[PDB]
RNA sequence: ACGUACGACCAUACCCAGUGGAAAGCACGGCAUCCCGUCCGCUCUGCCCUAGUUAAGCCACUGAGGGCCCGGUUAGUAGUUGGGUCGGUGACGACCAGCGAAUCCCGGGUGUUGUACGU
RNA sequence: GGUGUCCUAAGGGGGGCUCAUGGAGAACAGAAAUCUCCAGUAGAACAAAAGGGUAAAAGUCCCCUUGAUUUUGAUUUUCAG
C-alpha cells in the first residue's frame, strides 16, 4: 500500500535555471535524476536531500532524463541535438555524446531490458526533425 | 551587620531543584508543554537532545503528572554497533544518533486485541498521518551549526515530523537567505573532520597525531569518512535494533546492587548517634 | 464480550463536557473488603466509559485531518456559572450625548488616519506624534518671528517652544474632560 | 495601565462574553494534615495548567469571614479555591469556594476518609498527560434531587472543576481518562472519588470493548457545610451571554447554502 | 591531597585599567594606550552616578580597560613587575587570593614616548584560578567552588615569591 | 543499590565545614581548521575521548549553629456569635450551645519518588 | 508644574546576562570616579498599591521588524436622503 504524500521532506537548490525534467530510479526512491535548463543535469541524494552528482557536456537546455530499466544507465537528451549516457554511479559520461540529430532531441525510450540483444541496450531519441 | 541570620534563613525561598541544579528551564518547559495552538486534546511528544563529553542523549518523551515518559531513546556509543568508533560526539554523530532514533520510533509504532479509537473510528477517506514532535534543546546556545541541530537533521530524515527552518544549518548564509547543501552534505558525512585531519597532516604532525591518535591506531583515514557514515546510514535504516555490547565489566541486576552495598556508608542509628553525643560530653568534660 | 449494558434508567449526555449521567443507584455492597468494593465501583466505572464512548463513537461527526480523527462535539449544555458579569454598555459621555443628539456621525478609519500630504515639500506626513505636523517648524532652521509677539513674549522663553505649550494645553484640556467624564461615569 | 504588560493583564481580567478557563487557588490554612496536603496535591495535579499555589498559613476561617477570599481572588484572578484546613471536629477537610465577579458565590466542606485516602503515587499505572482533560461520569442517585442540594453543589463544583478547556473537537485519543463520581441518596451519605485509565479491546463489532485500569487518587467524601448562593447574584451568574457568532434570527429572513440572503412571502 | 596537579594556580586573567575621569581626548589616547600595550580593542567603562565633585555625569564615559588572558598577560605582568622592580606589599594581595599593583608612567614598560598621546598610569590587578574554574563559569549545571580548592592570601604569596622571585614586604 | 538523561513533589532538599567514593557514567580536561561568538575560544560554538585527575562539580556520610518539615499538648481553652434559656427592670452573671486560635512545652526528622538506558 | 534641549517612535518577538548593598584588594583615587573577587530572595529596577508581582525575568543590554492603526464577514450593536 502507497500512501498520499502530505508534507514537504526536502527543497534542494543547486540548478540555476528552471527544472525541464525529473525522475526516479528504478532501484528505490534514494536516487533522483533532475534535467534543467542551465545546460546540466544532477543526481541528488533524496534520503538526506543533498546532491550527488553534476552531469555537464550539453550546451543546450536538457530536455530530458531517462534511466535505463536496469538502472545502471541514465541517457539525457537536450537541445544541442546530443544525447549522452552516464554512469549513476560514478557521475562519469559513457563513451562520447550521440550525435546525427539535426534539431532538438526531445524525447527518450530505452529498450526494454528483456529485449536487450548482442550484449547491448538500445535506446530510441524522438526529434523536431 | 550579618546578612545571612535567622530572619534571612526563615524569609529565604528555594528554587526548584533542578532549577538549583542548573539543569532545567522551566520557563520554557512549561511553554514547550502546556501550552497548544489547538485543543483537541492530543498527546504532544518532544525530541530532548542532551550532550556530554563524550556522549550524544536523544530522547522522545511525553509529559505525564507525575514524572515524564521515554518512548525511544538513542545514544551515540551505540554508533559502534553500526561502524563508526571514534568522533562520537561530532556532528555527523550527532546526525546518525538522530536518525536512530527515528527509525527506532518508528519500528516501534510499526510504521517501517488492544488497538487504538482512531482505528475504531477511522473513515474511508483517511490516509497515515506522520509522527510529529517538536525539539527540545534545553540550555543550548541554538546558533548556526550546532548538533542539536543536526540530531533533528537526522531525526526529520528518518521521517519523523519536526517542525523546523533551516537557516541554522552549517553552510546557512545570512545575507543571501540560502542554503549551501554541499556544506551541509560536507557536515552529515563528516567532510569537515576530515579536511581538518588533512590540514594537520600538512601543516602540524605532532597536533595531527595527538588528536587523531585513535584514528590512526585504527587505520581511519580522512578519505574513507564519507563511505563509513554513509554505510552506518545504510546499515541503521535496514536494522534499527541491532544490540550493542559494551567492552564494560557485566554482571546481573543483583551482583551490582551487592556490588553496590559493598561500598554504601551506613546511616548510623539513634543508639550510636546518642553514645556519640555522651562520648562527645565526656570528653568536654575531662 | 458486550459492548452494549442494559440498566433501568438510560443514561444522559452532555458531550460538550465529556459528562455522562448515570441515575441508576451504585448498590454499593455493605462489606468491610476493598477489593470487592473496588471492583464494583470498577465495573461502574466501566459501564459509564463504555457507554460514553458508544455515544461519541456514535453521534458525532468524525472527520480525519492531518491532525487526527477528530469528533465534532455540540456546545456544553450544562448549566454552570459565569466568573464575571456579562459585559454591560458604557455609561455614555457629554460628547456621545451630544453627537447622539446632534447627529455626528463617526469619522471613518481612512478619514481619521495619521498620515496627511503636504504639497510644498512633496511629501506623506503625519499629522500628530513623532516628527508630526502639529509641531512643524520646531527643527527648522530660520523662523520668522514678529516683533509685538517677541514683545508681549516672557524672557527667557523662545519661540521654539510656542508650539509645545499649545499641545501641553490642549492635552491638559482634554485630561481634564476625561477625568471629568470619567468621575461621573464611577458616580453613576 | 500605562504600560502595554499592564494594559494587556487588565484586558485579560476584564469581564468577557466568552469568558476565560477558570483558575483554581489552592491554599491551606494554619493548621491543615498531611492527609489533606496530600489531597490537595492530588486535585493541584489532575489541574497543573489552571492552577495557582499558595505555600504559607493563612489565618482565615471562612464559615466565618471571606474578606481574605476574596481579596485573595481579585488579586489572583481566581475564580474557584480549594481551601484546606483540620480541627479536632473536622480533622481533614476540603472547602470548594465558587466566586463570582470577586464576591463569594457558594461554598461546600468536604470531609476526607483518612483511612481509604489512596494518592495517585500508589497506583503504579501510567498517568495522565499534563493539560489533558478527562471525560467525567457522575453516578448515583443523590444527584437529581428536585430541590438543589449539598450533592447538586458538589456536583457542579467538580463539573466546573474537571471541565478544562472548553473545545469545538477532540482527538479521538483523547479519550483516554474518566473521572467517575458516585454517591446515593439515604447515616451520612458519601461521596466517592475515583479516576481510571482506558483501554480498548476488539468485540468483534464497530465498537470497542472498554476495560478500566485504577489511575488515581481513592478519595471519600462526606459533605459538610454549605453556603448558597443569594438568589439575585445565582441569578446574574447563571444569565448567559449570546456570542456575535450566534445569528438573532429574524422572520421570514434566511441564509441558503451559497450565502445569499433569502426572504421568504407569503 | 594537596600535590595534585589539578591545584596548581596560574592566572585567570590580567586586568588593565585607566580611569581617566573625563571624556574625550584624553580617553580617546588612553584607549590608543591600551590597544598597543594589549593588541585588541579596549572597553570604555560608563559611570554609574553623577558626582559634582568629582565633575562626573551618569552615562558618560570616564575609563577604560582591558581583559588579558594567556600567555599575555603573564608577560605583561612581568613587565609590570619588572616597573615595580617585584616588590610588593601584603596590603596588596586580597583574602580571596588575587593581587594587584599601579603604575604611574607607561613608558617605562617599553613603549616609546609619544607627545601626540602622552602620560598615563595604569592599575594591573591579576586573578589567580586553579583548573576547575569552569564549573561557577559554564552555563550548564553551574555551582560553586568547594571550600578546599579556594585560593588563600598566604598560597598566593608563596606563588608569587617563588615564581617572580618577588620580595612582599 | 550506584550512575546518567528527562522529570514530579519544590529547604525533611536551604546556608557553612570535614571525610570517603569499587565499576561505569558524569565532570574537570586537551586543541581552535571548519560552523559560530567575545575587549579576552572567560562564556558560547566546533574538533579530540587519547593523556592526566578525583583537586573541585556530583554523590554518600558526619558535624555545629540557624532554618525548615511532621505529631501531640495548649484545648474544645482564650476569643466571637446567639435573653439563645435561666435569673437580673435592663445592662449583664452563670448555664446551654455553635464556631473556634495562637504562644509556651514535649517528641521525631533533615529527602522521598516516576520513566528510559547502563554499571 | 515652568522653562531650555535630544531622539531610525513606541510596541512586539527572540537571545545573552544579573541587581541594590557589604567585605577584601588596585597610580592619581582621597566617605563619594573606574576595575577585580567573594557574599548577596531581590532589600535594585519596572509595574501596581498583597495579606505570596517579576530572577537563565515582567529587570537590563544586543538582533529583527517598525508597515503611525490591515483584509474579509450573509454575524453583534448603533447609524445611514
Amino acid at each position: 500500500k502507497v500512501h498520499a504524500v502530505s508534507r514537504l521532506a526536502h527543497r534542494i537548490p543547486g540548478h540555476g535555471q528552471p527544472i525541464l525534467s525529473c525522475q526516479f530510479s528504478p532501484v528505490s526512491s534514494s536516487r533522483l535524476a533532475t534535467g534543467s535548463g542551465d545546460n546540466t543535469a544532477r543526481i541528488w541524494d533524496t534520503d538526506s536531500g543533498t546532491p550527488k552528482f553534476t552531469l555537464k557536456g550539453h550546451t543546450g537546455w536538457v530536455l530530458g532524463v531517462s534511466w535505463s530499466p536496469d538502472g545502471k544507465y541514465l541517457a539525457t537528451c537536450s537541445m544541442d541535438t546530443t544525447v549522452r549516457v552516464w554512469d549513476p554511479e560514478s557521475g562519469k559520461q559513457v563513451n562520447q555524446e550521440f550525435r546525427g540529430h539535426a534539431k532538438w532531441v526531445l524525447a527518450l525510450a530505452w529498450q526494454p531490458y528483456h529485449l536487450w540483444r548482442d550484449g547491448t541496450a538500445r535506446l530510441a531519441s524522438a526529434s523536431k526533425d | 551587620k550579618l546578612v545571612k541570620n535567622s530572619a534571612y534563613y526563615s524569609r529565604f525561598q528555594t528554587k526548584f531543584k533542578r532549577r538549583r541544579q542548573g539543569k532545567t528551564d522551566y520557563y520554557a518547559r512549561k511553554r514547550l508543554i502546556t501550552q497548544a495552538k489547538n485543543k483537541y486534546n492530543a498527546p504532544k511528544y518532544r525530541l530532548v537532545v542532551r550532550f556530554t563529553n563524550r556522549d550524544i542523549i536523544t530522547q522522545m518523551v511525553t509529559s505525564e503528572i507525575n514524572g515524564d515518559k521515554i518512548f525511544a531513546a538513542a545514544y551515540s556509543h551505540e554508533l559502534r554497533a553500526y561502524g563508526i568508533n571514534h568522533g562520537l560526539t561530532n556532528w555527523a554523530a550527532a546526525y546518525a544518533t538522530g536518525l536512530l532514533l527515528a527509525r527506532r520510533v518508528l519500528a516501534k509504532l510499526g510504521l517501517d486485541g488492544e488497538y487504538t479509537l482512531t482505528e475504531a473510528a477511522e473513515t474511508e477517506d483517511g490516509e497515515r498521518r506522520p509522527f510529529k514532535a517538536i525539539l527540545d534543546v534545553g540550555l543550548a546556545r541554538t546558533s548556526t551549526g550546532a548538533r542539536v541541530f543536526g540530531v533533528m537533521k537526522g531525526a526529520s530524515d528518518g521521517g519523523i515530523f519536526i517542525p523546523h527552518s533551516e537557516n541554522r544549518f552549517p553552510g546557512y548564509d545570512i545575507e543571501t537567505e540560502e542554503l549551501d547543501t554541499e556544506v551541509l552534505k560536507k557536515y552529515i558525512y563528516g567532510g569537515h573532520v576530515a579536511e581538518y585531519m588533512e590540514t594537520l597532516a600538512d601543516d602540524d604532525e605532532e597536533r595531527y597525531k595527538s588528536q587523531f591518535v585513535k584514528y590512526i591506531e585504527d587505520d581511519v583515514e580522512a578519505d574513507s569518512l564519507e563511505e563509513l557514515y554513509a554505510e552506518a546510514h545504510k546499515q541503521i535504516r535496514a536494522d534499527p535494533f541491532r544490540k550493542y555490547v559494551s567492552d564494560a565489566p557485566k554482571k546481573s541486576k543483583e551482583e551490582w546492587k551487592a556490588e553496590s552495598l559493598k561500598y554504601k556508608k551506613a546511616k548510623l542509628s539513634r543508639e550510636e548517634r546518642k553514645a556519640r553525643v555522651e562520648a562527645k560530653i565526656k570528653q568536654l568534660l575531662a | 464480550l458486550p459492548v452494549t449494558v442494559e440498566k433501568p434508567t438510560p443514561y444522559t449526555f452532555d458531550l460538550g463536557l465529556l459528562l455522562a449521567n448515570d441515575p441508576n443507584p451504585v448498590n454499593v455492597p455493605k462489606t468491610t473488603d476493598t477489593q470487592v468494593l473496588e471492583q464494583h465501583l470498577a465495573s461502574v466505572a466501566r459501564d459509564g466509559a463504555q457507554v460514553l464512548i458508544n455515544q461519541l463513537l456514535t453521534t458525532t461527526t468524525i472527520t480525519a485531518t492531518k491532525d487526527g480523527v477528530l469528533l465534532t462535539l455540540p456546545p456544553p449544555t450544562t448549566p454552570l456559572p459565569r466568573e464575571k458579569p456579562v459585559p454591560q454598555p458604557k455609561p455614555e459621555t457629554k460628547w456621545q450625548a451630544f453627537a447622539r443628539r446632534r447627529g455626528i456621525k463617526p469619522k471613518t478609519r481612512e478619514q481619521r488616519r495619521n498620515l496627511q500630504y503636504n504639497p510644498t515639500t512633496g511629501q506623506w506626513e503625519r499629522k500628530w506624534g513623532y516628527k508630526g505636523a502639529n509641531k512643524r517648524g520646531e527643527t527648522d532652521p530660520i523662523i520668522e518671528v514678529s516683533a509685538a509677539k517677541e514683545a508681549m513674549r516672557p524672557e527667557g522663553t523662545s519661540v521654539r517652544g510656542d508650539k509645545r505649550r499649545e499641545i501641553r494645553a490642549r492635552v491638559k484640556k482634554n485630561q481634564k474632560q476625561m477625568l471629568r467624564n470619567q468621575r461621573i461615569a464611577a458616580e453613576k | 495601565p500605562r504600560n502595554a504588560r499592564s494594559k494587556r493583564a487588565l484586558e485579560k481580567r476584564a469581564p468577557k462574553i466568552v469568558e476565560n478557563p477558570k483558575t483554581c487557588l489552592f491554599l491551606r490554612g494554619t493548621t491543615c494534615s498531611q492527609i489533606t496536603q496530600d489531597a490537595m496535591n492530588d486535585l493541584y495535579a489532575m489541574r497543573q495548567v489552571h492552577a495557582k499555589r499558595f505555600h504559607k498559613k493563612n489565618a482565615i476561617h471562612p464559615f466565618e469571614d471571606a474578606t481574605s477570599l476574596c481579596f485573595f481572588s481579585e488579586k489572583n484572578d481566581c475564580s474557584l479555591m480549594v481551601f484546606g484546613s483540620s480541627n479536632k471536629k473536622r480533622p481533614h477537610t476540603l472547602t470548594f469556594v465558587r466566586m463570582f465577579d470577586y464576591k463569594v458565590l457558594d461554598m461546600l466542606e468536604f470531609y476526607l476518609d483518612p483511612d481509604t485516602y489512596r494518592s495517585i503515587s500508589q497506583f503504579k499505572t501510567s498517568k495522565i498527560p499534563i493539560g489533558m482533560r478527562p471525560m467525567m461520569v457522575f453516578a448515583g442517585t443523590a444527584f437529581e434531587s428536585p430541590v438543589p442540594n449539598a450533592f447538586t453543589m458538589a456536583k457542579s463544583m467538580l463539573i466546573d472543576f474537571f471541565r478544562g478547556e472548553p473545545s469545538d473537537k477532540i482527538d479521538v485519543e483523547g479519550l483516554r481518562f474518566v473521572v467517575v463520581v458516585t454517591a446515593d441518596e439515604p447515616q451520612k451519605p458519601i461521596l466517592r472519588l475515583r479516576v481510571y485509565g482506558i483501554r480498548t479491546k476488539r468485540s468483534g463489532t464497530r465498537l470497542p470493548r472498554v476495560e478500566v485500569e485504577e489511575h488515581g487518587p481513592r478519595m471519600d467524601f462526606r459533605l459538610g457545610r454549605m453556603r448558597e448562593p443569594d438568589p439575585a447574584m445565582l441569578k446574574e451568574a447563571m444569565k448567559k451571554a449570546k456570542t456575535p457568532q450566534e445569528e438573532r434570527t429574524k422572520k421570514n429572513i434566511s441564509m441558503d447554502l451559497l450565502g445569499d440572503k433569502i426572504g421568504r412571502i407569503h | 591531597k594537596a600535590q595534585n596537579p589539578m591545584r596548581e594556580l596560574r592566572i585567570q586573567k590580567l586586568v588593565l585599567n585607566i580611569s581617566v575621569g573625563e571624556s574625550g581626548d584624553r580617553l580617546t589616547r588612553a584607549a590608543k594606550v591600551l590597544e598597543q600595550l594589549s593588541g585588541q580593542t579596549p572597553v570604555y567603562s560608563k559611570a554609574r552616578y553623577t558626582v559634582r565633585q568629582f565633575g562626573i555625569r551618569r552615562n558618560e564615559k570616564i575609563a577604560v580597560h582591558v581583559t588579558v588572558r594567556g600567555p599575555k598577560a603573564e608577560e605583561i605582568l612581568e613587565r609590570g613587575l619588572k616597573v615595580k622592580e617585584y616588590e610588593l606589599r601584603r596590603r596588596n594581595f586580597s583574602e580571596t587570593g588575587n593581587f594587584g599593583f599601579g603604575i604611574s608612567e607607561h613608558i617605562d614598560l617599553g613603549i616609546k614616548y609619544d607627545p601626540s598621546i602622552g602620560i598615563y598610569g595604569m592599575d594591573f590587578y591579576c586573578c589567580m584560578t586553579r583548573p576547575g574554574e569552569r564549573v561557577a563559569k559554564r552555563r550548564r549545571c553551574k555551582s560553586r567552588i568547594g571550600a578546599s580548592h579556594r585560593i588563600t592570601r598566604e598560597e598566593t604569596i608563596r606563588w608569587f615569591k617563588q615564581r617572580f622571585d618577588g620580595i612582599v614586604r
